[PDB]
């Protein structure tokens, strides 16, 4: 390990740069179009089949 | 109308060290002026 290694200095000084993530929601809001594309797509099939 | 605030700056950098003689420097200048603050909050802030 680090010789002077103070586990709640590193880890927060690390966390404060690495706490920037904003990607799930967007993926998530992506996701949640394709799920009413799938339910659409079967709702055109059922009228023709 | 006034209200006097002190930057978390001024304290510790990550809340200080025990074992820091220059945290140490600092924590005794804000235990100086920690009374001085016009923050209501600022003894919580200071306990904290």
């Amino acid at each position: 390990y680090p010789p002077d290694l103070v586990t709640n200095v590193w880890y927060a000084d690390a966390i404060y740069p690495m706490y920037a993530d904003t990607e799930v929601f967007s993926n998530l809001q992506r996701d949640m179009i394709t799920c009413e594309a799938v339910q659409t797509l079967v709702t055109l099939v059922a009228q023709i089949s | 109308v006034v209200t006097t605030v002190i930057d978390d700056s001024s304290y510790p950098k990550d809340g200080g060290s025990v074992t820091s003689l220059e945290n140490l420097w600092d924590f005794f200048i804000l235990a100086l002026a920690l009374p001085l603050t016009t923050d209501p909050c600022a003894p919580v802030k200071a306990f904290m």
